[PDB]
This record gives C-alpha cells, structure tokens and sequence, in this order.
C-alpha cells in the first residue's frame, strides 16, 4: 500500500518502546528531511534509527537509496547512510573495507561524541571512529532489516519494487508474516527461518498494531499497522550485540 | 579505549547553547534508560527500557 | 494482408484459455480504464 | 491523428508558467507524448535556428534562447499542428493583445521576440524538429517505409560500407557458423566507417 | 604522409557525461590558381563517458588534397578545459581545498558539488596530517571501460594557518595540548573544567556563538 | 559459390537490421547497424537463461 | 475517444524508454513472425520482448539539466535551529569580526506553546518550536537592536 | 570428439609405415564428409603424387593418378580457418583460383606462413609417429623430379572413432 514509511508515523508508534527523538531536533527533521533528499540523488531518504554516545548529541543516521536490483539471488539495496548530530545539518558516511570491517567488531563498548576519534587496537591500528560507527549500522541492518512479506515484488529488468495492490499480511501475530528486505520475493524465507528465540512479536488484535522486537539486537523496534497497512522500523540505543542470547532466554 | 566510561552523561534538549528555556539532565549508563531531568525547580527521574 | 493477420491471431490460443487477439483487448481496456502510474511496467505487472 | 512539436522559452520559464502552460495544454484537449527541461548551447541553438540564417534578428534570437532552460514538448492531436498554432495566437504579442486577448502571446509574452512559445509551422519541420529533440522518439512510418525511399536510402547510406565490409568478409572467409561471420563483419562496420571517425588512446 | 592535429577542448561536465560534438574542419584542395580554395566540412565525434585525456580520433580521407597524393587523415587530440574545483587525475578527480587549523582539529564537513548535479558534504575523520589526503570511494570520472564503475574523488588538504595568536590564547593551547588524560585529572581540575565550559557556553555573556557585524 | 556462402551465413540478420534501421531513421546508420548485430548475438543466448531460470525456479518450488 | 486512447498509448515513457504503442507493435510482430502452433504465454512473450528490445544508447549533445523545487525558504527555515559557525577570513585564516548576541526580553514561549496546547488552542507544539527559534534570531541580532519580542 | 582415419605407405612390396589422422568436423563439416565418403570409396592405391623436401607430401588423385584433375564433382572453398603453423596439416588442393577443388589432398612438413587463405585446411596428424613416417618419407633413395622412383601406393585405409 504505502511506498515509503513516514517519520511522524514512525515516531508515534513507537513513542511506547522508547523509540523517541528530542522535540527540537523532531522539528529539525521535518525541514531538513527534504533538503538531503534533493541535494542528494536519492529518491527515498528516512531516518534509519538514533545511536545514544557517551555525550548527549547522538548520532542521528538516515538511510536512502536509488537503486534496487536484484543480483545473485538476494536483492541488494544501493543504500546510502547518513549521520547527524542534530537534525540540521547532514553529513555522509563512507563504506569501510574488509581489512577494517574485521578490526571495527572487536571494538566493544559506547561511541563518543566527537566523529573525529580514533580507537587503538593490536604493533597499533588507529582506526577512526566514524569507520566503527558504519560497521555497527551494517551489521544491525544486516540482521534486522524487517519487512512486511510479499511488499515488494519484481517487474522486468530484475528491479524489485512495492507491491501497489498489497492487501496486508494474514496473522501478523506469526513471525511468517515478515521477512528480511534483502530476501527475494519468491523465495519463501521469513524471520521463522531465524533463531527461534531471536525475535519476540507482541500483536494487538483489537487496534490491529503489531510489534517485532529483536533480542539479538535489543534496539530494535519494528511495528505493522494492519488496518491502515503502514509499517515501520527504527533502532534507539547502542549498537553493541547480545552475544549471551542462550542465558537471557 | 583505556579510559573505563563514566557511569553517567549529560543529555540536552537544544543544539545551541543559548536557548532561553532548555531542560537539562543525566544519563545513567549501567542501568539504560534510568533518565533523570531539571528545569528550575520542577526535577524528575524515570526508568523506562529492559531490566 | 491485415485482415489474413487478423484471422491468425483469431485462432491461436493462450495458456489462460482465450485468445490472444481477446487477451489483448481485454489487457488494453484494462489498462485505458485503469490508467496506471507506470504503464508499461503495470502492463507485465498487474493487468497480466 | 499527427504530433507537432512546441518548445516553452526561458522567459515563461523564469517566472515559473511552465506548469500553468502545461495545465492549458492539457486542457485544451492536447497531449504530451514526451517533454523535458534542457538548456541549448550556443552551437546547438544556431543548429536549430538554421533556416533565418543570416538574418537581422538572428543575433538577439539566439542570445535570448541560450539565456536559460527551455522546455521541448512533443503534442499529439488529429488536428494537432492547425489546433496548436491557433491556440498561439498571432506572432507578435502587441497585436495579438489587440486581436485575441485571450492567447498565450497575450497572457505570458511580453515582447515582439519574447512570445513565451515557440512552434513548428509544417509537417516537415515538424518531424525535422521532434528528430533533432527526440532522436529516440518513433514516428512517421508511411514516408519513411515506402519501397523506391528505402532503395535510395541504402543505396546512398548503408551500401558504400556495406558492400566493402561484406567483400572484406568474402575474402577472409571465417569460419561457416553464422555468429562468428556475424561478430566479424559487424566488428568491421563499427572499425571503419565514413561518418565516425577511429578512436585511439 | 603528413597529417593535420587539431586540439579539441572539452569540459569535465562532457567528459563526464558522455558528449557529441560537431566540428568544423577547414579542407583546402590545390588548383592551376595561384591561391588555393577551401572548404567548411561538419564532422561529428562522439567522446564516450570518462575517455582518457589524449584520446585521438581520426577522420580518414579528410585534408588538404594534393593534385596527385590522396590526402591523409585528420587527427583531434582530445584535452579537458581547465576547470575552478576539479582536475582530472587518470581515472578519478582531484580537489584541492584550504582548510581552516581549528576545521583540521576538531573535525568540519567539507561542501563538494559534485560534477553530477549533486552536493556532497564529507566529514574528517581525524586530525588531518599536513600535506594528508582524504578519498571518498566511487565519486571520480567513469572508467573508460565499464560504464557504471567510476574513480574515487581525491581531497587534496592544505591547511590553512592563524595569522595571530595572542598570549592568553596560546595559554589556552597549551593547556588543551597538556590536558592530562580524564583518569588522571583532579577534583579541583574537574570543577575548574566545568566551571570554564559553562562561562565560555554562557548564553547571553559567553563567546561560544557570536553573529558577524 | 561464395554468394551462397554470404547468404546463408549473414544474410538473414542483415534485412532485419536493414529494416529496422531505416524504420528508426538514426543519424549513423552505419553505427546503428553494428550495435543491432551486437545487440543481435548477445540476445540469443540469454533468451535461453531466462528460460533456464525459469524452469529452474518452478522446479525449486 | 479513440484518438484520445491512441496518444495515450503512444506517450513515452522516459524511463523504460518504450511506450505501449511500440511495445504493443513489436510483440505482435513477434507472434506473427514466431506463428506458433501451441499455446502462447503473454507474460513470457512480454518478458521476452522487453528483455530483446534494441535500446541503441548513443550520447547527446546537451549535459543534462535537473529539474527541481526551489529550496530557498526551506533553507531559511533550517538556518535558523543550529547556531552558525562564525565564517572566517581566507586571507587571514582567522574568524571576522562579530558581535554578541543582543540582550532582549522575552516570555518563556516553549512554556505558552505547551498552554496552548493544553488548553486546546494555538499554532502547535511544532510550529511553536520554530516560532521561539525565530524570536531568538529576531533578538540576538545587534544591527537590530530590540529591547522586547512578542 | 572427432573422427579419425588411418592409412598405410608402403612402397615396392615394403611396407613403409602407417599414419592416423584427426579430421576437425567442427570446422569443415562438408570438407570432412566428402574426405570421409572418398576415403571410404576411393583413394585405394592412389599413389603419393607431389613429394616437396621441406614443404608438403602431396596426393590423391582418383581417375588418373597421376597429376591431372578429375570429372564430376567440384568442391567449393569452405573456410579458411586452421593456420599452417606447425607441421602435419592436412588440407584439401585446388586450382589456381578457389571453388576448384577436388581429391587433390596434402599433408604439411614444416610451417607454411604463406599457405593461409589460399588453401582449406581441415585437418591434423595425432601421433609423433605419424609425422615421423612422413619425415622419413622424404629421405627415399631415388625420386624424380618430385615424385619417387618407385610406386609409393596407399596400401589401406580406413576410418575410426566416429561414423
């Protein structure tokens, strides 16, 4: 039904969770949303989620794209992030490379504020923090990304697109009802195909609002209006990851 | 880093620091989502998130 | 000539059970109705 | 049914008509087969003023054509070029004021070469104009597919390369499937040709 | 066997998006006439997207004609046009930038506008090295070979130096440059920290954000 | 003779492109025609993939 | 009516670089060529077709141009949430000359915003967010010297 | 995956050697099955025609056996793709001028830069046997004028590998 999912919407519901921005920078988000929007190539720019720091100016990252194929099986999103102190002023986030994406996960612990600090590892590596700020949204996109089934379909040319004529998902209260956004439309893989104890649904049958919560990722919130067909997804908190899963559950 | 992380940080309510009227608070760090917040004399504290 | 294309199209049949010249039609009235966002793509997407 | 091409100027442009221009088009029961928003150079904008060459207001013409974007528009109607022209109204804004106020000229023109629009006049410009705009857009396939029109044309563009590239063909003489003889000559057609020149790094 | 070498001067916009210029070629012929006659040819050469600086393209068949000898080929050389932010390294652009002491430092986002029609603001991401470099992957020329791939835009840095500093400013310097590490730091250094971060983010009596007169 | 070699080997594919370059009307005919043969070759084989791919994916399911 | 559904029909579509008219041409071209026996799948035939289409991409003479909205309010509405870094001499290399912020009397307008919308009255929470921002930057201005905004 | 055939030299009731050759059917299909159908029906005695030193071993005339051409059937140039490179080709012999070929066969002794696009080359030796009894061919006691003394004669052949 909806081709891009709102930031009030977002906001509202999952105002319950926690999942809340700061008043000024709400108002920041409405007017500067639009300016990144265009003064990028992108044609559909969110707010992908808010990272808490040792400071009080949390990094506010938005996610947006061109492009989407399908490649190799998976559909790949040409995604571009984007982070912010404040909602004013956006600045770019570069991809790291292999060679620093295995040195970014063993730095454990919470980000500072300033994006100009730099970690020591071992011989020292100095790696900058913004480098360890694209590897935690990486690895919290690639296991969370969370999607409505059956919301994007493919049309020639291998593009994968919304489904315009989506009519909702019966028993939003399964996990079979969602899947990841880089699963292909026809393959059949859901979050059920996941650990099972990975992630927790708690439905509303009566005001027909579900909300997935992972618990590998203990950040991340994703919620399904099936009346109004709306969903959404955002992220509060650190980055970090719960490796003790087997002793929480 | 080699430096242990405080167990509390500031959080604010504005990106300019002459804003007539901006509450102010900390931050609790070994317990997340412990909040607590002052303007004046109305101050508050609240814990909301997982145990 | 047309009219010999016309009488071809007529008889060859289609996995849906019509013919192509009715399949056709019908996916063009469908699609002037219709009048989709992106047509060409709605015409391998939607209407078929 | 026929297609006209009209080209919205700078000056509707800078004052932001284009969309009511646009909207009238619309309404006036025309339709648009392609538009796009492109600014002419200077070379482009004499290559399109070709025919008043020479000419005592071709100077200020194309200065005021390259001062910025234009909008080319391609519209389709049974009556499209006739219909199109009178719904520009007269050439000059001062008397098209005086006789049809109600026209383009009179409500967005503001000088004698500031009419705001611009169309073709005949067919043939016409279908020039939407070929030099549109090279990619289709059309006209009953002059162009004629049987004594399709022998001139290979005869005078196709041939003097093809005939050379089918004897080179015959003289090497590659293998007898049909991709590889395909591959070689197509390979030679795009290696050397009269118009394109060879391009080397 | 002599040939005809023209320059031809393009812009990084053209090389960038794929151009198709039309050139005029003067092409004289010798006659019985003591002065020779010439002639305007249009030709047209199509410069693919990202085409190295150098390319030649050759017209066969197009010169000056000699009673006897057929005439030889025409030669375009291709060269980029100077240009006020960009300048083209092989496969990937080059942008040199004056950058502030204070941006260097703390950390600023430099503003590109990129050959495509698109604003770019990359952060540093660390204390930037005199005479240092920064890279942002996939934003330089298309390589000649695949059209989707392209270089990587290269920020060269050169700082740019205060002209002045005062004592009580140098002061300040070295106190920030000699600040023990915060597990080090005494109550007493603590309190002073904090008292001076509030004076100097005073809102209506610190100098923290000022507006230019 | 090599008439007979020219015409069952290219000339089929050659009316085509023949036809649809004078149906196209471009500006370098010459250039048109290699990039329809191009174009021509390259098609034959992933029309092929498709079906391939298809099959393939009815079989998974 | 029908000439209506024609030019409908044969508008181009910039992006797929096809309309319906010549899609529609050149697949029953292909069915007459194929003149097949057996059943026939229009979607495979279509699929086919769009993925045989010759799509010759020469280049063009004109760079493109990009169409879109003016931004000059909205970025006047954004200049004012974060205070603006004091631009400096290139010449130099050090900040031009400023000014402090004007001393001016207000009312604590995020505290009448939240009235406001207590009692069910106002412009909102969102807007009076933005209101007090602009009463800041209409007060802290020393060329405009005010000693009171409302 | 080829077809395969063999034939024997033997000269004056002395058996010379025998030699096995790989005929390319996916390069010369038509060239291949006319050599196959003559070898199949033919070439049963043709004695060894043309013998060059370093150049070729030349042969294979039916109705004559000698030198001159045959009636009934004339074969057009096919291709012109194997490059005389390397030693032990096997390709067809025609006129001075293409589209005359006939039985007229030869077998490469050394690389002939010269001899591509003139003549249609479909073949090759397998074994260094093979070649090696060609090079000791050229080595006979007495040959007039470029063909032996006496009737070096094609003794059998036959085809292999392939129908």
């Amino acid at each position: 039904v909806q081709l891009e999912p709102n930031i009030t919407l977002v906001l509202k519901h999952l105002a319950s969770c926690g999942a809340v921005v700061s008043a000024e920078q709400q108002a920041a988000l409405d007017h500067s949303i639009p300016i990144k929007r265009i003064e990028a190539g992108l044609r559909s720019l969110t707010l992908w989620g808010r990272l808490t720091t040792l400071n009080g100016k949390d990094y506010l990252v938005a996610e947006g794209y061109n492009v989407a194929s399908s490649k190799e099986g998976a559909a790949v999103y040409e995604t571009k992030y984007f982070y912010s102190q404040d909602g004013a002023r956006w600045s770019d986030l570069q991809p790291v490379d292999s060679e620093t994406a295995t040195r970014c996960a063993r730095i454990k612990g919470m980000l500072s504020g300033d994006p100009a600090k730099n970690y020591e590892l071992e011989l020292v590596f100095q790696i900058p923090e913004l480098a360890v700020l694209r590897c935690r949204v990486d690895a919290i996109a690639t296991a969370t990304s969370v999607i409505p089934t059956d919301s994007t379909i493919l049309n020639a040319a291998s593009q994968v697109v919304p489904n315009r004529l989506f009519a909702g998902a019966a028993y939003p209260e399964k996990l079979e009802s969602y899947q990841h956004r880089f699963s292909l439309p026809g393959s059949g893989v859901t979050l059920s195909q996941d650990l099972r104890g990975t992630w927790a649904v708690q439905y509303d049958a009566f005001k027909g609002v579900a909300q997935v919560r992972s618990l590998l990722f203990p950040g991340y919130f994703f919620y399904y209006a099936a009346n109004e067909l709306t969903w959404g997804s955002l992220y509060v908190g650190d980055g970090l990851r719960n490796n003790d899963l087997i002793f929480m559950l | 880093d080699k430096v242990p992380p405080p167990a509390w940080s500031p959080v604010f309510a504005s990106a300019s620091v002459t804003t007539r009227n901006q509450v102010a608070g900390v931050r609790s760090n070994r317990w997340p989502g412990a909040v607590c917040a002052c303007a004046g004399r109305h101050f508050t504290s609240m814990y909301v998130g997982w145990g | 000539d047309v009219g010999q294309a016309l009488a071809f199209l007529q008889q060859v049949k289609t996995t849906q059970g019509a013919s192509i010249y009715e399949g056709l039609k019908a996916a063009l009235a469908k699609v002037l109705e219709d009048r989709p966002v992106n047509a060409v793509e709605a015409l391998e997407t939607s209407v078929l | 049914l026929e297609k006209t091409f009209a080209l919205i100027k700078p000056d509707a442009v800078r004052a932001g008509k284009a969309q009511e221009i646009m909207q009238l088009i619309e309404l006036n029961g025309f339709t648009i087969i392609a538009k796009q928003k492109l600014q002419l150079t200077r070379a482009r904008a004499e290559e399109f003023y070709g025919e008043h060459k020479g000419k005592e207001f071709f100077p200020k013409l194309v200065n005021f054509m390259t001062s910025g974007p234009i909008w080319a528009l391609v519209l389709a109607k049974p009556g499209a070029i006739l219909a199109w022209r009178a719904l520009m109204g007269p050439t000059n804004v001062f008397k098209a004021r005086a006789e049809q106020p109600k026209c383009l000229r009179a409500l967005y023109g503001t000088d004698g070469t500031q009419n705001a629009t611009h169309g073709s006049d005949s067919p043939i410009s016409a279908a020039r104009e939407i070929k030099f705009f549109f090279p990619t857009l289709s059309g006209d396939p009953t002059i162009y597919a004629e049987p004594t029109a399709a022998a001139e044309y290979i005869t005078k563009r196709i041939q003097p390369a093809l005939a050379k590239a089918l004897a080179a063909l015959a003289r090497e003489k590659p293998s007898a499937d049909k991709f590889e003889a395909i591959t070689f000559v197509a390979g030679y057609l795009l290696q050397n040709n009269p118009n394109k020149p060879k391009v080397l790094m | 066997g002599k040939n005809k070498v023209y320059p031809l001067e393009l812009t990084l916009e053209e090389i960038f998006h794929g151009c198709l210029k039309k050139v005029a070629h003067k092409r004289k012929v010798l006659l019985f006439s003591g002065e020779y006659v010439e002639e305007e040819r249009q030709l047209t050469v199509d410069v693919k997207p990202g085409l190295p600086t150098g390319t030649r393209f050759v017209f066969e068949g197009e010169g000056n004609k000699t009673p006897k000898k057929e005439p030889g080929p025409v030669v375009f050389v291709l060269k980029p046009k100077p240009h006020p932010r960009f300048v083209r390294r092989g496969s990937d652009l080059v942008h040199k930038v004056t950058l502030p002491l204070h941006h260097a430092l703390i950390g600023t986002t430099l503003d590109i506008r990129t050959l495509d029609d698109r604003d770019l603001k990359v952060p540093i991401s660390d204390i930037m090295r005199p005479g240092s470099s920064l890279t942002v992957p996939g934003e330089g020329m298309p390589l000649p070979a695949t059209p989707s791939a392209r270089g990587n835009l290269v920020i060269e840095i050169d700082l740019l130096f205060p002209t002045h500093l005062t004592e009580t400013q140098k002061m300040l310097l070295r106190s920030a440059f000699f600040l023990p590490p915060p597990t080090e730091q005494n109550e007493e250094t603590k309190k002073a920290l904090r008292d001076y971060e509030a004076a100097f983010k005073h809102d209506l009596k610190g100098w923290a954000t000022v507006f230019k007169r | 003779h090599d008439t007979a070699y020219l015409k069952e080997t290219v000339g089929e594919a050659l009316a085509r492109g023949c036809a649809a370059a004078i149906s196209a009307q471009p500006n370098d005919p010459v250039e048109y025609l290699g990039l329809w043969l191009l174009k021509y070759v390259k098609n034959a084989e992933v029309e092929g993939n498709f079906y391939r791919e298809r099959q393939q994916d009815l079989q998974k399911k | 009516s029908v000439a209506q559904a024609l030019a409908y029909l044969q508008v181009h579509s910039p992006q797929d670089g096809t309309s319906m008219y010549d899609h529609l041409v050149k697949l029953v071209s292909k069915v007459l060529e194929d003149q097949p026996k057996n059943a026939v799948d229009l979607l495979e035939t279509s699929l086919l077709v769009k993925k045989s289409t010759f799509d010759p991409k020469e280049s063009s003479p004109l760079v493109p141009i990009p169409v879109a909205p003016d931004a000059t309010q909205t970025q006047a509405a954004v200049s004012i949430f974060g205070d603006p870094e004091l631009p400096i001499n290139p010449a130099t290399g050090e900040p031009v000359p400023a000014d402090p912020p004007n001393e001016f009397e207000a009312e604590n307008m995020l505290g009448a915003a939240a009235v406001l919308d207590c009692l069910g009255v106002g412009l909102g929470r969102e807007l009076g967010v933005n209101i007090a921002l602009a009463a800041k930057r209409i007060g802290e201005d020393p060329k405009l010297a005010v000693r009171s905004v409302r | 995956g080829r077809t395969y055939c063999a034939f024997s030299i033997q000269q004056s009731s002395k058996l010379l050697g025998t030699v096995v050759l790989e005929l390319f059917t996916d390069i010369a299909p038509a060239t291949c099955a006319n050599f196959i159908k003559y070898i199949k029906d033919g070439y049963q005695g043709t004695p060894l025609h043309r013998i060059v030193p370093n150049g070729w071993v030349q042969g294979g005339d039916i109705v004559d056996g000698s030198g001159k051409g045959d009636p009934g059937f004339v074969l057009p140039d096919e291709t012109y793709s194997v490059k005389h490179d390397a030693p032990g080709v096997l390709g067809m012999a025609t006129g001075g001028q293409p589209h005359t070929a006939n039985t007229q066969f030869y077998i490469s002794l050394s690389p002939l830069p010269f001899l591509d696009g003139k003549r249609v080359a479909f073949g090759r030796v397998l074994n260094k046997q093979s070649l090696e009894n060609l090079l000791a061919l050229q080595t006979l006691p007495t040959f007039q004028n470029e063909r032996p003394v006496p009737d070096v004669v094609i003794a059998s052949c036959h085809v292999i590998y392939n129908p």
